[PDB]
């Protein structure tokens, strides 16, 4: 015979609990990747982005190493 | 621990299945048949339902009046129903009136007159039934739901059949239907309550031994449905209550996801404003709906057939300016079966179901219906121990995986009846089947 | 049905200026909203007129402002009205914000008008800063230089962003021309946000000085608050008149009458008076990036008042300890202002740091503590 | 013409493989391509347009 | 803060003899300087009401308490706009400063908080 | 197809990430392709074609 139902209250805050939030952790990860890719894409034209980030990527990075010949540059 | 369901066969292949209860004084015996409207084609659609009327219209021995008297004298009653995949004919009686009832059932099934005069008489009665179902809104909604979900397929047909067929059904096609379909290998004689199994097997050998066997005996509960995402709108501004059903393709009786679908259905659950406890239920949808007065009721369902099913929800509402909110919040709760459910909801639903599946069987007719349904869909009665084990095997991962393949971003079949101006078009409803934030 | 209610356009005006149901007990601190609308209308009228005579090119800008003063009919008035109304705009906005903080206007259900309000305040700062550069006097140039160099603190990209803002390697013609275009635009953006915060307010209505509901006792906006607003309009116009006609340069810096000279640096480069408290906060933190963060946080921290105020009662009218704390907070804000324009010398360096700590500790420590204790005193004290 | 359970004819439009993942995936490939060109077009537009604010040729000279 | 919080913390203080000995006199002075009684208010008339919980508590007031609260709010509003204080019988005497609303809001909140807890139960 | 759907399409976070990554690739490859095509149809005409004389 069972006298009482068997349960606990899990910690919660603002209607979030750890079981639920843990299911969304990977989704935040992907959104963060999406935001990272998008941000980097937006500033791909910025020279510093090319100099510091994009030109350092292996294989692909030579796409961003481009020199104007000194003969063709007024400045 | 309930008594064991005993099962025997005859030579023709008729199954006898019984569950005795020495605490009751009544018994329900009857014949469950693995046959229904789905076995008709387009030309004889309505035959199975037509037969159910004629079964009680007189046999080769007893006339219509004699039949009436014989049952009256027994003291209990007889009942029948035809569905898409199943026909049932049963008799509730006293303990010692069971041999009479088996004999009457055997008579009306095997030896019915189907006299042209009676065909012609019922042809009007059934024609009048076409114009009076119109009132049973839940049935109107579910019949349109099957018609659209399984558009132009046998499961999509109604049980009554078209008006045209009712006028052209002959005794020939009635006889042909019951000769092809009501065979011994598709039939189960079921007894529940104050029945002895060995007594029932003897009565089966006496009355149902000269039943035809089919040429190719497949196992009981043997069947391709192609679900159509679609909508039927039956707007009627004069009705005060809107009735809405939304469903996706669900699971068959023998699916491996059968229990996962039941658990998911229990997470959403039911609600009825007229019941006192419903404002305190644990279900999230129940809380949203009750707090905001969005609906008078909702009922989640998971209907199974041999080779498909429909899983969804039926809603009723007087709140005609917030139908959009009601539908929006319902589908956002479905989204959470894919994105958010954890062990918290899953374990709660399993608790509720472990009892629910046993609670349902609270009378001899319910027990008989359970034995008959299980024997004609699965080929066996599944013991409560096995059912408890299959429920326990459902994890939160199973629910999420099932919802992601069955609900998430899937087409729905949608039926709306009544003041449904506020129900948005198909796209806006179907766009709620996914969440852009996930 | 009356036309003012039936016609959808008229009914929008009606809902805000005529039938709008107001509490019957708003005091004179509820008049700063209409004074702010007045300042905005004066700035639009005078600003668009100055734009008809001003030239944004760095070779002509300072002289176009002298041409306005000397040759354009009533140009002196339009120029001084525009320059002084910029200061009055900030006096009214500080009064309106102080009203909101004292009376708990930021509490539910008015979080949204308050939060959009914080953005209005940021847009006003940007608008006023860009307009001050347009004169292209010494303070214009050197203030633009030092304020725009704070962006250099943004890690990695900060220097690049500054050159991008300037359109070159220092503040010059490109910067002046873009500041003119943006200074013209920003007041229209500010007017849209001002309208948004009013629409957001309209769901709860105005709060009132007692902090209770006014749903029990409403008065139409017109004629009662229309006529009560006229009193403060004329009081404002009297102050306006005394500055614009009798002391037009009291609120300004003489160095802005010297043409911008990138070589000579002025003795002291200070922002206009209304930005001084934020400048003092920035000086308090020794780190460049630290200082910029603190300075921005000093404004954005207003967004947390709805959370850190733990009171079960709205506003300070009945809370003696909260009233004392509010008094100290306001006076500290004025002292920070003064410290923003002193020289970086002892003992003002340390004093500026203490005042900065007090500024932040109001939001983070004192208001949450005091509001907690007062809740308990109301309960125990009235048992 | 009278029964509402007889669904009107949709055979001219219905796809046989309507419930398949391949069917959905194709439509999302179209939506995705459109989203991709809109992202690439927005990026190009924003970058070229905002570059007006960087030092002009006469300033760099 | 919730009324529940305020009431529980106050009860902790009132239990401790030391704490009550030092807090109760301060709270009484605070209330006197607060001066809401001089506008004929009771303490509970000041509690923020624009909240689902508080709107529900106010709907559960007995009609008499509700009609009297409406009058005190209107009367206080008229003192506020006139820049006057209550005199005579309009001043709330300490014995009239009853916590008429506290029991209703504590019941509303009890259910609200139990619902939050039970929404987070984990079958063991 | 199911696999592809499940990985790249089902979650909108994954779908948007895939769209943005593809936009990045498209942008870089399209630039290079147009540059080469432009140079072929205008061969001998551009400064880069005559630069070597000077
Ligand atoms: C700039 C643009 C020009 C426009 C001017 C508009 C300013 C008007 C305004 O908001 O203040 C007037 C305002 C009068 O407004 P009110 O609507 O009669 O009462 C508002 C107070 O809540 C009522 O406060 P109270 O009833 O408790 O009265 C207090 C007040 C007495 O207020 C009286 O006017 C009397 O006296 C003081 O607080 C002085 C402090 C003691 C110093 C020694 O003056 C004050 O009360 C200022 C006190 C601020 C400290
Ligand atoms: C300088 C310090 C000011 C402290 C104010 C203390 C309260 C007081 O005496 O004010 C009188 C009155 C008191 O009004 P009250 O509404 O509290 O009380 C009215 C009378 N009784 C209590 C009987 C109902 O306060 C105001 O009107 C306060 C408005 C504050 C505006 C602040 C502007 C500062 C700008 C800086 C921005 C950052
Ligand atoms: C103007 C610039 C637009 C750039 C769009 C960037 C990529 C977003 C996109 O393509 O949206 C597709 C997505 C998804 O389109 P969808 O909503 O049709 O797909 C949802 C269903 N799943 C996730 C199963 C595929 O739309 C959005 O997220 C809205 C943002 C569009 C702006
Ligand atoms: C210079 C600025 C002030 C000039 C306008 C004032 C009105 C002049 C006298 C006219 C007058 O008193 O008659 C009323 C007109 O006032 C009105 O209809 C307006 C009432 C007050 C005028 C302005 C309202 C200001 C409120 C907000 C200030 C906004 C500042 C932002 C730019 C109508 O009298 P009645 O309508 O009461 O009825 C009475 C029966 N007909
Ligand atoms: C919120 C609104 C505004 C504020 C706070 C504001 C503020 C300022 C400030 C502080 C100055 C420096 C004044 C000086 O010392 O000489 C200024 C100058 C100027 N403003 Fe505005 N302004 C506003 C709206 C406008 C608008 C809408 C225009 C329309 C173009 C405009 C056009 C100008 C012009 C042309 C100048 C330079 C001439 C001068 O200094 O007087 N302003 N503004
Ligand atoms: C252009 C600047 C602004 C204008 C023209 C403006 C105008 C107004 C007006 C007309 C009202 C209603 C009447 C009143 O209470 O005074 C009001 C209310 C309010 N404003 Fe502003 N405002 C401005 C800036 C701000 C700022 C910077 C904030 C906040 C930081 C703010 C927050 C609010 C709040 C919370 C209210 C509601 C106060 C209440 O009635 O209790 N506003 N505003
Ligand atoms: C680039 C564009 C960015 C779009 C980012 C969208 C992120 C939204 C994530 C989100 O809604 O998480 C919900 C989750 C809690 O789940 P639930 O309580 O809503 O079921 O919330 C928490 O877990 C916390
Ligand atoms: C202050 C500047 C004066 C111009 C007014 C501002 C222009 C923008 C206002 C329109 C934004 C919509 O604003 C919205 O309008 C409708 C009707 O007009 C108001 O509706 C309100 O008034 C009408 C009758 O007057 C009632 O039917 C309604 O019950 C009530 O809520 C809303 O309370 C207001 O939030
Ligand atoms: C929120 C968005 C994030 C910030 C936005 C970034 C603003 C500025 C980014 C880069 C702007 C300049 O970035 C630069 O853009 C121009 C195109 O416009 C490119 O220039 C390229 O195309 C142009 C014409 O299209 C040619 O004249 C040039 O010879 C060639 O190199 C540079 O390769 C890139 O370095």
């Amino acid at each position: 015979y069972v006298k009482k139902p068997s349960y606990k209250i899990v910690p919660h805050f603002l209607g979030f609990n750890i079981p639920t939030v843990s299911k969304w952790i990977p989704i935040f990860g992907i959104w963060g990747a999406a935001a990272g890719i998008g941000a980097l894409f937006l500033i791909e034209g910025v020279p510093r982005t090319r100099q510091d980030i994009l030109s350092k990527i292996p294989i692909i990075g030579e796409h961003w190493i481009r020199e104007i010949p000194a003969s063709d540059n007024p400045f | 621990v309930s008594p064991k369901t005993r099962t025997s066969n005859l030579k023709n292949g008729l199954t006898i299945a019984s569950e005795s209860n020495p605490l009751v004084q009544t018994a329900t015996v009857g014949v469950w048949i693995d046959a229904g409207s789905r076995n008709e084609n387009a030309y004889n659609n309505g035959t199975a339902h037509f037969f159910e009327h004629l079964a009680f219209k007189g046999t080769d021995k007893r006339s219509q009046h004699q039949l009436e008297l014989d049952i009256e004298n027994m003291g209990g009653h007889l009942n029948a129903y035809t569905s898409r995949e199943s026909t049932v004919y049963y008799a509730k009686s006293f303990k010692d009136d069971v041999p009479k009832s088996v004999e009457i059932l055997a008579d009306i099934l095997q030896h019915s007159k189907l006299a042209e005069s009676a065909i012609d008489r019922e042809r009007e009665v059934i024609t009048r039934e076409l114009e009076e179902v119109n009132k049973q809104y839940e049935e109107v909604v579910f019949d349109h739901l099957h018609a659209t979900a399984f558009m132009n397929q046998p499961l999509g047909r109604t049980i009554l059949g078209p008006r045209e067929n009712i006028q052209t059904i002959t005794n020939t096609e009635l006889r042909k239907f019951i000769t092809e379909n009501y065979t011994a290998d598709r039939m189960v004689l079921v007894g529940a309550g104050a029945v002895d199994h060995d007594a029932l097997v003897e009565l089966a050998e006496k009355y149902f031994s000269h039943l035809p066997s089919s040429q190719s005996p497949v196992p009981l509960g043997t069947p391709i449905p192609n679900f159509v995402g679609s909508e039927v709108r039956l707007r009627d501004d004069t009705m005060p209550v809107a009735h809405i059903a939304i469903a996706v393709e669900g699971v068959s009786w023998t699916s491996e996801d059968y229990y996962t679908a039941l658990v998911a259905q229990a997470i959403i659950g039911n609600y009825d404003r007229a019941v006192g406890t419903s404002r305190h239920q644990g279900s999230r949808l129940s809380n949203i709906v009750s707090e905001n007065n969005l609906a008078n009721s909702f009922q989640s369902f998971s209907t199974s057939y041999s080779d498909t099913g429909l899983w969804g929800i039926y809603l009723t509402s007087e709140n005609t300016t917030q139908i959009d909110d009601l539908v929006h919040f319902t589908l956002k709760e479905w989204n959470r079966l894919s994105t958010s459910v954890s062990n918290l909801q899953v374990e709660r639903a399993k608790s509720q179901l472990k009892a629910g599946l046993l609670l349902s069987l609270d009378g001899t007719t319910y027990v008989a219906e359970d034995i008959g349904r299980q024997l004609t869909t699965l080929g066996r009665r599944v013991t409560p121990a096995e059912v408890e084990a299959k429920l326990e095997a459902v994890t939160e991962h199973d629910v999420r995986a099932w919802a992601q393949k069955t609900l998430y971003d899937k087409d729905i079949a949608l039926v709306g009846l009544g003041p449904i101006e506020g129900l948005y078009d198909y796209n806006r409803i179907r766009n709620d089947m996914s969440m852009m934030r996930w | 049905m009356a036309l003012r209610k039936k016609n959808s356009l008229l009914n929008m005006a009606n809902s805000y200026v005529l039938d709008s149901p107001q509490p019957s007990n708003l005091n004179y601190f509820w008049n700063f909203g209409s004074l702010l609308a007045l300042c905005l209308v004066i700035q639009l009228a005078t600003g668009i007129t100055l734009a008809m005579h001003y030239t944004s090119h760095a070779s002509l800008a300072f002289d176009s402002v002298e041409h306005i003063m000397r040759d354009v009919n009533f140009g002196w008035f339009i120029r001084y009205a525009h320059a002084n109304t910029a200061s009055f705009f900030f006096i009214c906005i500080y009064a309106h914000m102080g009203r909101n903080i004292y009376y708990g206007s930021y509490k539910t259900p008015r979080v949204l008008p308050w939060s959009i309000g914080v953005i209005i305040f940021l847009l006003l700062i940007i608008t006023a800063f860009m307009g001050y550069v347009l004169v292209f006097g010494q303070m214009s140039l050197w203030g633009a230089t030092v304020i725009c160099n704070l962006v250099s603190a943004i890690p990695w990209l900060g220097e690049d962003i500054v050159h991008f803002l300037w359109g070159g390697f220092s503040v010059g013609n490109p910067t002046l021309q873009r500041f003119f275009a943006l200074h013209y635009l920003m007041p229209f953006v500010l007017a849209v946000f001002a309208l948004l915060h009013l629409i957001a307010l309209h769901t709860a209505g105005s709060s009132n000085p007692l902090g209770i509901t006014s749903n029990v006792d409403k008065l139409s906006m017109h004629p009662y608050y229309s006529f009560k607003d006229l009193i403060t309009v004329f009081a404002f116009l009297l102050m306006f008149t005394l500055f614009v006609f009798f002391s037009p340069d009291k609120l300004g810096h003489p160095d802005n009458y010297i043409p911008a000279n990138p070589m000579v640096t002025p003795a002291s480069i200070v922002p206009e008076w209304y930005l001084l408290p934020f400048y003092a906060i920035l000086r308090a933190i020794p780190d460049k990036l630290g200082g910029v963060i603190a300075m921005v946080a000093a404004i954005l921290i207003l967004l947390i008042l709805p959370i850190v105020d733990r009171s079960i009662i709205r506003g300070n009218a009945f809370k003696p300890i909260s009233k004392l704390l509010f008094g100290f907070f306001i006076c500290n804000f004025l002292l920070l202002g003064v410290l923003g324009q002193v020289h970086i010398e002892p003992p003002f360096i340390v004093l500026g740091q203490i005042c900065t700590i007090f500024y932040f500790s109001y939001f983070l420590i004192l208001l949450p503590m005091v509001s907690t204790i007062e809740n308990i005193f109301f309960y125990i004290g009235s048992l | 013409g009278k029964s509402t359970y007889k669904i009107p004819d949709f055979t001219p439009y219905l796809k046989k493989d309507r419930n398949t993942d391949a069917n959905r995936l194709f439509s999302y490939f179209m939506i995705g391509s459109f989203g991709m060109l809109s992202a690439a077009g927005a990026k190009a537009t924003v970058q070229d347009f905002l570059s007006n604010m960087s030092a002009s040729a006469d300033v760099l000279a | 803060a919730s009324i529940t919080s305020v009431v529980k913390t106050s009860e902790l203080i009132l239990k401790s003899p030391l704490l009550s000995k030092i807090v109760v006199p301060l709270a009484k002075t605070y209330v006197k300087f607060s001066g809401y009684r001089q506008l004929g208010f009771k303490m509970n008339d000041l509690i923020i009401e624009e909240t689902p919980n508080m709107q529900l508590a106010l709907r559960r007031l007995p009609p008499t308490e509700s009609y009297d609260r409406v009058y005190r709010l209107i009367r206080a509003t008229q003192f506020s706009l006139s820049h006057k204080l209550a005199t005579g019988n309009d001043i709330t005497k300490p014995e009239e400063d009853d916590h008429y609303l506290i029991p209703y809001i504590l019941d509303v909140e009890a259910e609200a908080f139990e619902k939050d807890a039970l929404d987070n139960l984990e079958v063991v | 197809a199911t696999t592809f759907y499940n990985v790249f399409v089902k979650r909108n976070s994954a779908f948007v990430a895939t769209i943005l990554a593809s936009a990045f690739v498209f942008d870089m490859t399209f630039e290079t392709a147009i540059d080469n095509f432009w140079d072929r149809i205008n061969a001998g005409k551009q400064w880069k074609d005559i630069r070597h004389k000077y």
